[PDB]
RNA sequence: GGAGAGGUA
C-alpha cells in the first residue's frame, strides 16, 4: 500500500475524517486556459479560431470582392527557454495564417468568380507560455493573475435612499454588454422614467420606446390594462374586473343586481369581492363622477368631420364625454391606474415625451450622442442601428445571453448576442413590477454576479482589437479601385497586431513580475484573483463594501489570505479545491447526499445553485454507512446558519480544508489562532529565503507533497525505473518493461539547473535525492530544489525555543539567538547579483573595456587579466574592479560598496561588425567544447539503451550468451532469428539507432550556428559583459526572521553559548522569544506547536539512543509501531510487520532527527493526544520544564515552556536597509540631493517632520536643515569650506527651489517679485 | 506643477530632501542610560566625514582633502580613535516615518557599535510608538553650533518627560519592566523564611540572593524614610515596617524624599506610573530621570529572574462552562417553540434569544475569572487558605503588562457574539474559546470580523492624516507675544456632569490656568486666592478642600493682544512645570496634539435620584396639583442634588410639564425617584381651576367628533 | 525625469 519511495520517512498523521477528494492541480486554470487560447477548435467556440472567424470575411463596400480567412498555424520557437532567458528576447512563437483574397466579376450578377488566389500571410508573435504557466517576455519571466471582473447581463440595483434626503428609494436597471454601449434605466424622484447611455445626459425612456417604431397607443397597450366605458342610455354602465377591488375603497354605491353590494366611503374587504364574485356580477353602474380623474387609452376620432375628438393619453372631461356621447363613441378605454398595484410610470414619462415620431426621436438621438454636427436623415437611424443592433458593434457574449435569460424567467440559454424589441421592452416590464413591489433588488457582491478571466480570455480579447485596425485598413483599401494586382501581404501589416499584442503582455496592469523567493510563492502567486486592471475598480476609490468578505465566499475564495495595507480584499486568493465553471463563474465541490447516506459521488456546484439546497458542512459525525450519527445536523441552508433534521439534507461538503486558501493551509493549529494574526502569518510564510540545507518540518499539515510537486521546482519523474547513474548534474533512469513504448526503447534522462539567479538573487539549484539501484515509480520525486527535502517544502529551520523573558533583550518582539543558530551555519542564505557593464557608442568616438585605466595603481589591477575582464572565481570585495572601462578623452565597473563575494560566471555579447577580443574568443570556445562533449555523452548513453533493449530481445528465442560478447556491439543488430514479429522489433529498433544518429549529428550543427552567431543588441551599444557574484549573507543583529503564526521580530543579539539557559540535561535552547506577546494577540497556535515538536523531538531523540548502542531491528520495529499507534481512531494505519526488514533500519536513520507530525488544518489533535504522545516519551507531561540561567548558574522558579518550533528567515536583511550620505550627487531641476539607495541619495526632511521641529522652540536647525543643508548652493560650498577649516558656521542665503517656484509662477501671466 | 502633492509647495519647497542622514533598522539594547542610544560603526564613519577630514587636517597627518579622502576610504586603524575623538558631546536627532506629534522626532548622543543596527532605549519606545517588528528609524546630524546647543537644550531625551497634550508622563515603563515589578512586591501566604526580622533593606538583599528566603514572604524590617515637609529640610525618621522582601530589596532604589507606604501595595502599572509622577512633582528632573533608568534595570532583572512562561496549563476552563451552555440552549428552544406555534412575533423572538445568549455568556466570563484569580489554595501552615492567584495568564493580565480582561475572556469562555457584515448580530453565538478549537463556520464568522477591523484601519488612518494636516494649517501663525494682556474676562470652569455621575472633576480642569477673579471661599467676602495667581497643585488643594464650586477662569478665547495671545491667557506649559515663555508657538502643538490620537478613535422616564442631599432648582415656573406635588410650567427647569458641604454633585433634566414628589430645598433619600411625566404624549396643561370652554370649536369644518368608540365617552378632535 | 506593479512599518 506504500511505495517504496515513499518508506524513507512516513509522516505520523493525525486526524479523523477520511479524505474522500485529493486534491487537484495546483495550477489547472493557468495551464487549460491558456492552453484553450490556442488550439485547433474546429468547434469555433475557444481562442484564436473564435476571433479570426468573428472579424472575418471582410466584403469591400462596392463590394466586387472580398478577403476570407482559412486556417492559421504556429511555427516552432525560434529559441528554446533557457537561451531566452540568457538573452533577452520573448520565448515567442511565429504566427502564419493562410488568408485568402477572391475577386468577382462586375458585370456578372451579384456571385461569380473570375480568379481567386491566396497565401500564407506572416502578422504577429504571439509569447508562449513555459511549462509551469510563466510567460518569458525579456528575459524577465512574468505571470498573469486572472481577474474579477462584474459579467455582463442585467442588473436591477437600487441606491439606499442618498438621495433627494426624503427617505425615498429610486429603482434602477442597468443592461452591461460583453463589448459595446451599456444602457440605463432610472427613475426620476418624481416617479418619471429616465434612458441613459453611456453615462450622458439624461432622456425620457418614452424616446427610446418611439426608436423602435412604436405609437403612443401600441405602448399603452403594451404597458397597461383596459378599462372599458360603454355610452348607454343610463350613464356608463361599466364593465368590472373583479381584482381592481382588491386593496381598494368605494367611492359611490357599488349595487349590482338589485343588490346594495357596498356603499360609499367603505374599504372594500376580501368579503366584498367573494359576495360580488359568487353573484357572478360582470357590468355595474358607476356615476359620471368616476372618470374626473381618468385618462383615455387611445385616441378617438369624430367619423363625420374625420378630426379627433380626443387625442390618445390625456386626461377625461364632462364636455369631452358630452363630446363622446354626441359622437356615439359606445367603447371607450382608459387606463387602470393604482397607488400601490400600477403606477401609471409611462404616461407621465409620455407627457414629459417632448417628440411623437420617429424622426424626431431619432434625431434627439442623434443631438445627444453628437453635440452639434446637425443631423440629417439617414445619419439618425444608421447611428441607432449600428450603435445598438449590429452584430460587429455590440455583443453580448454567450455567457451574457445566459445570465440574461436567466434573470428573466426564461427557458433558452442560448440566443442571439444582440438585443431586440422584446429585450428592451422585457427589462422595462421587469423594473417597473420591481417598484410595484414583487421581485427583489440585486447585490453587487454575490460570486454569481462576477466573472473569472483567465489569460487566455484577455489575451484573445487584446488580439481581437488587434485585428479590428487590420480590418479597417483593408477594408478601406479594397474600397478603392485596382484590385488586379493586389495581394493579401501588403495590405496586411504585422505591427499593428505584434503592437497590441506586445504592449499587453510586457507592460499591464495583469502582467506582473513573479516573484520567485519560493515554491510557495510562485505557486500562490499564479493563482491570484486581482479585481484592479482595465474594467475593473480603482485602488483608491474603492469603497467599503467590496472588501468585505460575502456569506457566498464559503468554500470557493479564501477569506483569510490577503494583502493587508493599501489594498484589502482587492487581491483575494482562491480556495484549495475551487473549479472555473464552463462559462467562468467559481465552482466548489460537494458529496451528493442521497435519501439517507452519504456517497462517495461528487457534484460541482456554482454560486447559485447553492442558494437553493441545504449543505450539512465537513465535520458531521458519520458511522461507516453515511449515517448522521446525530440527529440535529448544522448545515448552511441560503446565505446563513442553522441546525436542520436528518434527512432534510442534500449535499455534505468534502474535506475540512477547502475553506482556506493554499498559502493559509500550511499552518499546524490553525484554528487556534485569531484571524488577522493568521493572515500576517501567511503573508509572512510566502517571503521566507531559502536556505543553504534545507530541513523538514517537524509539524506540517500532510499539504507539503502537493505543494512541492506541484510547482515546477522539484525534478519529478515521468516513467517508473531504475536508477542508472546519478550526478551532481544529471540523472538517467532506464525504463521498467511494462512503461516502455514498443520501438524508441530508449532510457529517461534528466538534466538539473544548477545555480541560478531568481527574480529576486536567491541561488535555486537542485540536488538529487536517490542513489544507484533505487526504483522508483511514476510521479515520484528525484531532484529537490530550492527549499525542499525527500520532496516535501521546507521554507526554514526548526530550532529550539522557550519562552521567557530575558534581561530585556527580547522587550517588544525582539528575538534573542543563541550562537549555535550561526556556529552550525543553519541559517546563512546564498545570494546572486548581476552587474552590468556597456559599451556605448558616444561623441569623441567609442570607448573600450581595455585592460589598462589611467592613474592606478597595479594592486587594484592584479584581478584582471590581460583583456579586462575578471577572472572566473577570483574573491572581489568592497570597491573593486571588475571590468576596466575607458573615458574616450575612467567608467570602470565596480562593486558596490559593502558587497563581498566571488564571481561565478562571465558572458560578453558582441553587436555584429566588430571584431571579438580574446576574452570573447576564449569563452566561445569553452562553450563549444561543452555543448560538443555533453552531446556526445547523452548519445552514447541512449545508444548504450539501445544496445541493452536489443540484447534483452534477442536472448528470447535463440539466446547465445557466450555469442554476443564475442562480437562486439557494433556488429549485433543483424545477427540471425527465427521469423516473428521479433524480427520486426529488431528492424524498428536498427532503424530507431539510425535515426537518433543522423538527429544527434543536425543537433550538434544546430548549437554551433545558435553559439558562433553575433547576437543582437539595442542601438548605440556596442558590447555588453556581465559578471555574477555569490554572496552568503549570514546573520547579524537587524535581520527579521518570524514563526508561521504570525508571530515576526527582530534578532537582537548573539549570545555565547555558555550565557544561554539550559536544561538539567545540558541542552542549551537556541531562542528565547517573549512570552508577554501571546495574550494580547490571541494566537494559542504557537504554543500548541511548540508542545508537539517537544513531543515529536523526544521520539526522535529516543530512537537516536536506541540507534547509538546497537539495538537489533527487534527493538526498532517494536518501538516504531507502538509510535505510529496511540491516536484516537486515526486514520493512518501504518503497519511495519510488512517492510523488508532493511527499510525499517533506513526508516529509524530517517527518523532519528524527530518524528514528522501531519495536523489537517481544521482537524486536527486536540490536547489529549498531545499528551498521551508526550508520555510515550519520558519527558514531563506538563510541558514545562525547570531550567538554568547561564551566568549565575542558579534555578529560574516558575518552571517554564521549552519546545521545538519551526521559524524562517524573512527577506527584509539589515544590509540592504542601512543607508547613510553625506555629500553625494544632485538633482537637476532643483538643486536637492537625490533620492533612494540605487543613487547615493539622502532621506526625506518630510512636511511633518517641520511641523514637529517648530513645536519645539528650535529654529535654527529647521532654517539650516532646509537652507544650507540640502537647498543652498553656495551656502553649503561654505560650510563645507568652514566645517574642513573647523570653524562651525553658516551664511543662509536663499533656496534655489524658491526661485524655481518663482519662475514657474511668472511663466503664467502673473508678475511676482520681491519688493523693498 | 504647482497643485497637489507633486507641485512645488508640497513637495520640493515644504520638505525637501536633506543631505547628512541615514537610515537604518532598530533592536533593543537595554543597557543604555537613557540619553544616548547606538550607532552603527559604518553609519558614523559615514556621516561625520567632513568633520573627520578636519580633525586629519588639524593633526597633521594628510596635508590636503585628498590624501586624507584616501585614508578615509581604506580606513587605516587610526581613523577610528579620530571618529570616538568627534563623537564625544556630537548629538544626533532621530525621527520615525509617520511623526505625528512632537515627541516623534528626538535628540540623543551616539555610542559606536560593532553591529549594523541602530540601538535605541527600550524606554522611549512609547514615545515613538516603536515596535522592535522591523520599524526603521532616520539619523540626522546638526551641523552649525546654535543646532548642536539646540538640540542639547531642547530635545535631548532627558527634557522631554510630560506629554504636551497633558502632563501625564511619557515614560512610564512600559510592559516588561512593569510585570517585573509587580512578579517582586507580591506576598505568598506561607514563602520560605517567613516571620524573621531584618535590619535593613540590603540585609533582606543578602538574604535573598544567597538563597535562604524567597522573593516574597512577609517580613518585618526597619525603614529610615526621608520627608521634606520642612522648608526643603530633609528630615530622616526610622521605623519598623512590615512588608515582604521583594518590596524591602526595591526601596533601596528610589531616591531619598518619598514616603515608604509608595512601594507598598502590588505595584501595578497605574501605581508605576503615580510613582514617577510624584517623584518628578517633588524632586525636580534629574533624580526622576536617574529613577527611572534604575526602575528600568532592576525591573528587566528580576523578571528574567521570575522566568514568567506562558503553557497550554495555564488557561483554565471553567468547569461549570458546558453546564452553562447546554441550560441556555434549552432557553433557547422553548422560545424556538414558543414562535413555532406563533405565540409570539419574530421581533420578540430574536430580542429574547440575543438577552438570553447575553446573559449566558455573562456568567461564563464571572465563573471563569472567578475560578481563575484565586485558585491558588495553599495552607498557611495550618489547614488551609486562598489568596491571589499566581496562574500566568492572570498575573500579566492584573499588572496591566498586556490584554485587559476581554482578551481573557476570548481565550477560556465563549468568544461572545459576532455580527454581520450589515451591523445584525447573529442569533447564534461561538460557543468556543481558542483552548478549544473552533470549527468552520464559527472561524468563518471571526475572519469577516477581522478583516472588517483592518479596512477600518486602513481607512481611519488615511482620513485622520488629513485632518491632522488642516488643523495645523489654520493655527500655524499663532504665538504667544506678550506678557499680559491685563483683561477680566474668563470663562467658568465647572465640573462637568452627564445626567449621572462626574465624568471630570474641577481639579482637572483648572490644574494650571491662571485666574480671572479671585474666588471667594464659601465663607463669602473672604478671599482664598489672588485673582491673578497661576492654580498650581497646592492651590487645587486648597480649592479641594474648600470644596469650591465654579472659578471664572482666563482663557485664550479672548485675550486681547493682536497677532498673538498674551502669556498669563495661555496658562502653564503643560510640557515642563512653569509659566509659557514669551515667544512660544502653541498653534502648532496644539493642532498635533489634537490630531495625535485621531487614529485611536472609531469610524462608524422617572428620575432616580442616586445620592443623600437636598435638591435645588433652577428656573423654576410651577404650581401645586391636585396630588399636592409639584408640576411644572417652564421649560430650562434643571435639578442640582447637592451634598451636605453644599457642592453640587448631580444634575438632571426636567421636562415640561414633569411632576415632582418634592418642592425645593427638600432631603432625598439615596435610590428615591423624585419626579416622573409621559414622555410619550404632550398635554394641554392648564394653570388653574374653573370650568373649560371650547370656543370657536365648531364640528363640521373646524373640528371633528371622532368620539371614543372603545369606551364612549366625549372625544372631539381639532 | 516620468509612469505602472509588488512589498515593509
Ligand atoms: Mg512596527
Ligand atoms: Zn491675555
Amino acid at each position: 500500500v506504500y511505495s517504496y519511495t515513499e518508506k524513507k520517512r512516513i509522516r505520523k498523521d493525525f486526524g479523523k475524517r477520511p479524505q474522500v477528494l485529493d486534491v487537484p492541480y495546483l495550477l489547472s486554470i493557468q495551464l487549460d486556459s491558456f492552453q484553450k487560447f490556442i488550439e485547433q477548435d474546429p468547434e469555433g467556440q475557444y481562442g484564436l479560431e473564435a476571433a479570426f472567424r468573428s472579424v472575418f470575411p471582410i466584403q469591400s463596400y462596392s463590394g466586387n470582392s472580398e478577403l476570407q480567412y482559412v486556417s492559421y498555424r504556429l511555427g516552432e520557437p525560434v529559441f528554446d527557454v533557457q537561451e531566452c532567458q540568457i538573452r533577452g528576447v520573448t520565448y515567442s512563437a511565429p504566427l502564419r495564417v493562410k488568408l485568402r483574397l477572391v475577386i468577382y466579376e462586375r458585370e456578372a450578377p451579384e456571385g461569380t468568380v473570375k480568379d481567386i488566389k491566396e497565401q500564407e500571410v506572416y502578422m504577429g508573435e504571439i509569447p508562449l507560455m513555459t511549462d509551469n504557466g510563466t510567460f518569458v517576455i525579456n528575459g524577465t519571466e512574468r505571470v498573469i493573475v486572472s481577474q474579477l471582473h462584474r459579467s455582463p447581463g442585467v442588473f436591477f440595483d437600487s441606491d439606499k435612499g442618498k438621495t433627494h434626503s426624503s427617505g425615498k428609494v429610486l429603482y434602477n436597471a442597468r443592461i452591461i454588454p460583453y463589448r459595446g454601449s451599456w444602457l440605463d434605466f432610472e427613475f426620476d424622484p418624481k416617479d418619471n422614467l429616465f434612458v441613459r447611455i453611456d453615462r450622458r445626459r439624461k432622456l425620457p425612456a418614452t424616446i427610446i420606446l418611439r426608436a423602435l417604431n412604436y405609437t403612443t397607443e401600441q405602448i399603452l397597450d403594451l404597458f397597461f390594462e383596459k378599462v372599458i366605458f360603454e355610452i348607454r342610455d343610463n350613464k356608463l354602465q361599466m364593465e368590472l374586473v373583479p381584482e381592481r377591488l382588491r386593496g381598494e375603497t368605494a367611492s359611490f354605491d357599488i349595487e349590482a343586481n338589485g343588490k346594495v353590494y357596498v356603499e360609499k366611503g367603505r374599504r372594500i374587504t376580501a368579503r366584498h369581492i367573494r359576495q360580488l364574485e359568487k353573484d357572478d356580477v360582470k357590468l355595474i353602474e358607476v356615476p359620471v363622477e368616476y372618470i374626473a380623474g381618468k385618462v383615455v387609452a387611445k385616441d378617438y376620432i369624430d367619423e363625420s368631420t374625420g378630426e379627433l375628438i380626443c387625442a390618445a393619453n390625456m386626461e377625461l372631461s364632462l364636455d369631452l364625454l358630452a363630446k363622446l356621447s354626441q359622437s356615439g363613441h359606445k367603447r371607450i378605454e382608459t387606463l387602470f391606474t393604482n397607488d400601490l398595484d400600477h403606477g401609471p410610470y409611462i404616461s407621465e414619462t409620455l407627457r414629459v415625451d417632448p417628440t411623437n415620431d420617429r424622426l424626431s426621436a431619432l434625431v434627439e438621438i442623434y443631438r445627444m450622442m453628437r453635440p452639434g454636427e446637425p443631423p440629417t436623415r439617414e445619419a439618425a437611424e444608421s447611428l441607432f442601428e449600428n450603435l445598438f443592433f449590429s452584430e460587429d458593434r455590440y455583443d453580448l457574449s454567450a455567457v451574457g445571453r445566459m445570465k440574461f435569460n436567466r434573470s428573466l424567467l426564461r427557458e433558452e440559454i442560448e440566443g442571439s448576442g444582440i438585443l431586440s424589441k422584446d429585450d428592451i421592452i422585457d427589462v422595462m416590464k421587469k423594473l417597473i413590477d420591481i417598484r410595484n413591489g414583487k421581485g427583489e433588488v440585486d447585490d453587487i457582491d454575490h460570486l454569481g454576479n462576477r466573472r473569472i478571466r483567465s489569460v487566455g480570455e484577455m489575451a484573445e480579447n487584446q488580439f481581437r482589437v488587434g485585428l479590428v485596425r487590420v480590418e479597417r485598413a483593408v477594408k478601406e483599401r479594397l474600397s478603392l479601385g485596382d484590385l488586379d494586382t493586389l495581394m493579401p501581404q501588403d495590405m496586411i501589416n504585422a505591427k499593428p497586431i505584434s503592437a497590441a499584442v506586445k504592449e499587453f503582455f510586457g507592460s499591464s496592469q495583469l502582467s506582473q513580475f513573479m516573484d520567485q523567493n519560493n515554491p510557495l510563492s510562485e505557486i500562490t502567486h499564479k493563482r491570484r484573483i486581482s479585481a484592479l486592471g482595465p474594467g475593473g475598480l480603482t485602488r483608491e476609490r474603492a469603497g467599503f463594501e467590496v472588501r468585505d468578505v460575502h456569506p457566498t465566499h464559503y468554500g470557493r475564495v479564501c477569506p483569510i489570505e490577503t494583502p493587508e495595507g493599501p489594498n484589502i480584499g482587492l487581491i483575494n486568493s482562491l480556495s484549495v479545491y475551487a473549479q472555473t465553471n464552463e462559462y467562468g463563474f467559481l465552482e466548489t465541490p460537494y458529496r451528493k447526499v442521497t435519501d439517507g447516506v452519504v456517497t462517495d459521488e461528487i457534484h460541482y456546484l456554482s454560486a447559485i445553485e447553492e442558494g437553493n439546497y441545504v449543505i450539512a458542512q465537513a465535520n458531521s459525525n458519520l458511522d461507516e454507512e453515511g449515517h448522521f450519527v446525530e440527529d440535529l445536523v448544522t448545515c448552511r441552508s441560503k446565505g446563513e446558519s442553522s441546525l436542520f433534521s436528518r434527512d432534510q439534507v442534500d449535499y455534505m461538503d468534502v474535506s475540512t480544508q477547502q475553506v482556506v486558501s493554499v498559502g493559509a493551509s500550511l499552518i499546524p493549529f490553525l484554528e487556534h489562532d485569531d484571524a488577522n494574526r493568521a493572515l500576517m502569518g501567511a503573508n509572512m510564510q510566502r517571503q521566507a529565503v531559502p536556505t543553504l540545507r534545507a530541513d523538514k518540518p517537524l509539524v506540517g499539515t500532510g499539504m507539503e507533497r502537493a505543494v512541492a510537486v506541484d510547482s515546477g521546482v522539484t525534478a519529478v519523474a515521468k516513467r517508473g525505473g531504475v536508477v542508472q547513474y546519478v550526478d551532481a548534474s544529471r540523472i538517467v533512469i532506464k525504463v521498467n518493461e511494462d512503461e516502455m513504448y514498443p520501438g524508441e526503447a530508449g532510457i529517461d534522462i534528466y538534466n538539473l539547473t544548477k545555480y541560478t539567479r531568481s527574480n529576486q538573487n536567491t541561488c535555486i539549484n537542485q540536488m538529487p535525492c536517490v542513489s544507484l539501484g533505487e526504483p522508483v515509480e511514476r510521479g515520484d520525486v528525484l531532484a529537490d530544489g530550492p527549499s525542499t527535502d525527500l520532496g516535501e517544502l521546507a521554507l526554514g529551520q526548526n530550532m529550539r525555543v522557550a519562552f521567557m523573558p530575558w534581561n530585556g533583550y527580547n522587550f517588544e518582539d525582539s528575538i534573542l539567538v543563541s550562537e549555535r543558530v550561526v556556529q552550525e551555519d543553519r541559517f546563512t542564505t546564498i545570494h546572486i547579483q548581476e552587474l552590468a557593464c556597456v559599451s556605448r557608442d558616444t561623441k569623441l568616438g567609442p570607448e573600450e573595456i581595455t585592460a589598462d585605466i589611467p592613474n592606478v595603481g597595479e594592486a587594484a589591477l592584479s584581478k584582471l587579466d590581460e583583456s579586462g575582464i575578471v577572472y572566473i572565481g577570483a574573491e572581489v570585495t568592497g570597491g573593486d574592479i571588475l571590468v576596466g572601462k575607458v573615458t574616450p578623452k575612467d567608467s570602470s565597473l565596480r562593486v558596490p560598496n559593502g558587497v563581498s563575494g566571488t564571481v561565478i560566471d562571465v558572458q560578453v555579447f558582441t553587436r555584429d561588425g566588430v571584431e571579438k577580443d580574446k576574452r570573447a574568443l576564449e569563452i566561445e570556445e569553452m562553450q563549444l567544447k561543452q555543448a560538443k562533449k555533453d552531446l556526445s555523452e547523452e548519445l552514447q548513453i541512449l545508444e548504450a539503451g539501445l544496445f541493452s533493449r536489443i540484447r534483452a530481445v534477442l536472448v528470447a528465442g535463440g539466446v547465445e550468451a557466450e555469442k554476443l560478447d564475442k562480437l562486439p556491439r557494433d556488429r549485433w543488430l543483424e545477427l540471425g532469428l527465427t521469423d516473428e514479429e521479433k524480427q520486426n522489433q529488431l528492424e524498428q529498433l536498427a532503424e530507431q539507432y539510425d535515426e537518433l544518429k543522423h538527429e544527434f549529428e543536425k543537433k550538434l550543427e544546430a548549437k554551433r550556428r545558435k553559439i558562433t552567431q553575433g547576437d543582437d543588441l539595442a542601438p548605440g551599444v556596442l558590447k555588453i559583459v556581465k559578471v555574477y557574484l555569490a554572496v552568503k549573507r549570514r546573520i547579524q543583529p537587524g535581520d527579521k526572521m518570524a514563526g508561521r503564526h504570525g508571530n515576526k521580530g527582530v534578532i537582537s543579539k548573539i549570545n555565547p553559548i555558555e550565557d544561554m539557559p539550559y536544561d538539567e540535561n545540558g541542552t542549551p535552547v537556541d531562542i528565547v522569544l517573549n512570552p508577554l506577546g501571546v495574550p494580547s494577540r490571541m494566537n494559542i497556535g504557537q504554543i500548541l506547536e511548540t508542545h508537539l515538536g517537544m513531543a515529536a523531538k523526544g521520539i526522535g531523540d529516543k530512537i537516536n539512543a536506541m540507534l547509538k548502542q546497537q539495538q537489533e531491528v527487534a527493538k526498532l520495529r517494536e518501538f516504531i509501531q507502538r509510535a505510529y499507534d496511540l491516536g484516537a481512531d486515526v486514520r493512518q494505519k501504518v503497519d511495519l510487520s510488512t517492510f523488508s526488514d532493511e527499510e525499517v533500519m533506513r526508516l529509524a536513520e530517517n527518523l532519528r532527527k524527530g518524528m514528522p507530525i501531519a495536523t489537517p488544518v481544521f482537524d486536527g489533535a486536540k490536547e489529549a493526544e498531545i499528551k498521551e504522545l508526550l508520555k510515550l516519551g519520558d519527558l514531563p507531561t506538563s510541558g514545562q520544564i525547570r531550567l538554568y540561567d547561564g551566568r549565575t548558574g542558579e534555578q529560574f522558579e516558575r518552571p517554564v515552556t521549552v519546545g521545538y518550533m519551526y521559524m524562517l528567515k524573512l527577506n527584509h536583511l539589515v544590509d540592504d536597509k542601512m543607508h547613510a550620505r553625506s555629500t553625494g550627487s544632485y538633482s537637476l531641476v532643483t538643486q536637492q540631493p537625490l533620492g533612494g539607495k540605487a543613487q547615493f541619495g539622502g532621506q526625506r526632511f518630510g512636511e511633518m517632520e517641520v511641523w514637529a521641529l517648530e513645536a519645539y522652540g528650535a529654529a535654527y536647525t529647521l532654517q539650516e536643515m532646509l537652507t544650507v543643508k540640502s537647498d543652498d548652493v553656495n551656502g553649503r560650498t561654505k560650510m563645507y569650506k568652514n566645517i574642513v577649516d573647523g570653524n562651525h558656521q553658516m551664511e543662509p542665503g536663499m533656496p534655489e527651489s524658491f526661485n524655481v517656484l518663482l519662475k514657474e509662477i511668472r511663466s503664467l501671466g502673473i508678475n511676482i517679485e520681491l519688493e523693498d | 506643477m504647482i497643485k497637489g502633492k507633486q507641485g512645488r509647495f508640497r513637495q520640493n519647497l515644504l520638505g525637501k530632501r536633506v543631505d547628512y542622514s541615514g537610515r537604518s533598522v532598530i533592536t533593543v539594547g537595554p543597557y543604555l542610560r537613557l540619553h544616548q542610544c547606538g550607532l552603527p560603526k559604518k553609519m558614523a564613519l559615514e556621516l561625520f566625514k567632513p568633520f573627520i577630514y578636519g580633525k586629519l587636517e588639524l593633526r597633521g597627518l594628510a596635508t590636503t582633502i585628498k590624501a586624507a579622502k584616501k585614508m578615509v576610504e581604506r580606513e587605516e586603524a587610526v581613523v577610528w580613535d579620530i571618529l570616538d575623538e568627534v563623537i564625544r558631546e556630537h548629538p544626533v536627532l532621530l525621527n520615525r516615518a509617520p511623526t505625528l506629534h512632537r515627541l516623534g522626532i528626538q535628540a540623543f548622543e551616539p555610542v559606536l557599535i560593532e553591529g549594523k543596527a541602530i540601538q535605541l532605549h527600550p524606554l522611549v519606545c512609547a514615545a515613538y510608538n516603536a515596535d522592535f517588528d522591523g520599524d526603521q528609524m532616520a539619523v540626522h546630524v546638526p551641523l552649525t553650533l546654535e543646532a548642536q546647543l539646540e538640540a542639547r537644550a531642547l530635545m535631548m531625551s532627558t527634557n522631554n518627560i510630560l506629554s504636551p497634550a497633558n502632563g501625564e508622563p511619557i515614560i512610564v515603563p512600559s510592559q516588561d519592566v512593569v510585570l517585573g515589578l509587580y512578579y517582586m512586591t507580591r506576598d505568598c501566604v506561607n514563602a520560605k523564611g517567613e516571620g524573621m526580622v531584618l535590619t535593613g533593606p540590603k540585609e533582606a538583599e543578602r538574604l535573598y540572593r544567597s538563597g535562604l528566603a524567597s522573593l516574597h514572604a512577609r517580613v518585618k524590617v526597619r525603614i529610615t524614610e526621608y520627608e521634606k515637609d520642612a522648608n526643603g529640610e530633609l528630615v530622616a525618621k526610622t521605623s519598623l515596617k512590615d512588608t515582604t522582601v521583594g518590596r524591602a530589596i526595591l526601596w533601596m532604589i528610589v531616591p531619598k524624599g518619598l514616603p515608604y507606604s509608595i512601594v507598598n501595595q502590588a505595584l501595578g502599572k497605574k501605581a508605576i506610573s503615580k510613582m514617577l509622577n510624584t517623584c518628578y512633582r517633588i524632586l525636580g528632573l534629574k533624580p526622576t530621570v536617574i529613577f527611572a533608568d534604575q526602575i528600568m534595570y532592576t525591573g528587566f532583572a528580576y523578571a528574567a529572574r521570575s522566568g514568567a512562561s506562558v503553557g497550554i496549563d495555564d488557561m483554565v476552563i471553567p468547569e461549570k462552562k458546558h453546564e452553562i451552555i447546554s441550560e441556555a440552549e434549552a432557553e433557547v428552544a422553548e422560545i424556538q417553540e414558543q414562535f413555532q406555534s406563533g405565540l409570539v412575533t419574530a421581533g420578540e423572538r430574536y430580542n429574547k434569544v440575543i438577552d438570553i445568549w447575553a446573559a449566558a455568556n455573562d456568567r461564563v466570563s464571572k465563573a471563569m475569572m472567578d475560578n481563575l484569580q484565586t485558585e491558588t489554595v495553599i495552607n498557611r501552615d495550618g489547614q488551609e487558605e486562598k489568596q491571589v492567584s499566581f496562574n500566568s495568564i492572570y498575573m500579566m493580565a492584573d499588572s496591566g503588562a498586556r490584554g485587559s480582561a476581554a482578551q481573557i475572556r476570548q481565550l477560556a469562555g465563549m468568544r461572545g457574539l459576532m455580527a454581520k457584515p450589515d451591523g445584525s448580530i447573529i442569533e447564534t453565538p461561538i460557543t468556543a474559546n481558542f483552548r478549544e478549537g473552533l470549527n468552520v463556520l464559527q472561524y468563518f464568522i471571526s475572519t469577516h470580523g477581522a478583516r472588517k477591523g483592518l479596512a477600518d484601519t486602513a481607512l481611519k488612518t488615511a482620513n485622520s492624516g488629513y485632518l491632522t494636516r488642516r488643523l495645523v494649517d489654520v493655527a500655524q501663525d499663532l504665538v504667544v507675544t506678550e506678557d499680559d494682556c491685563g483683561t477680566h474676562e474668563g470663562i467658568m470652569m465647572t465640573p462637568v456632569i452627564e445626567g449621572g455621575d462626574v465624568k471630570e472633576p474641577l481639579r482637572d480642569r483648572v490644574l494650571g490656568r491662571v485666574t480671572a477673579e479671585d474666588v471667594l471661599k464659601p465663607g463669602t467676602a473672604d478671599i482664598l486666592v489672588p485673582r491673578n495667581t497661576l492654580l498650581h497643585e497646592q492651590w487645587c488643594d486648597l480649592l479641594e478642600e474648600n470644596s469650591v464650586d465654579a472659578v471664572k477662569v482666563r482663557s485664550v478665547v479672548s485675550c486681547d493682544t493682536d497677532f498673538g495671545v498674551c502669556a498669563h491667557c495661555y496658562g502653564r506649559d503643560l510640557a515642563r512645570g512653569h509659566i509659557i515663555n514669551k515667544g512660544e508657538a502653541i498653534g502648532v502643538i496644539a493642532a498635533q496634539s489634537i490630531g495625535e490620537p485621531g487614529t485611536q478613535l472609531t469610524m462608524r422616564s422617572s428620575i432616580q435620584v442616586k445620592n443623600k442631599g437636598s435638591i435645588k432648582l433652577s428656573n423654576v415656573k410651577s404650581v401645586v396639583n391636585s396630588s399636592g406635588k409639584l408640576v411644572i410650567t417652564s421649560r430650562n427647569t434643571e435639578l442640582k442634588l447637592i451634598d451636605e458641604f453644599g457642592r453640587t454633585k448631580e444634575s438632571y433634566k426636567v421636562p415640561y410639564g414633569a411632576v415632582l414628589a418634592k418642592g425645593d430645598g427638600e432631603q432625598v433619600a439615596g435610590g428615591e425617584t423624585v419626579a416622573n411625566w409621559d414622555p410619550h404624549t404632550m398635554p394641554v396643561i392648564t394653570e388653574v381651576s374653573g370650568f373649560v370652554r371650547f370656543t370657536d370649536m365648531i364640528d363640521g369644518q373646524t373640528i371633528t367628533r371622532q368620539t371614543d368608540e372603545l369606551t364612549g365617552l366625549s372625544s372631539l378632535v381639532v
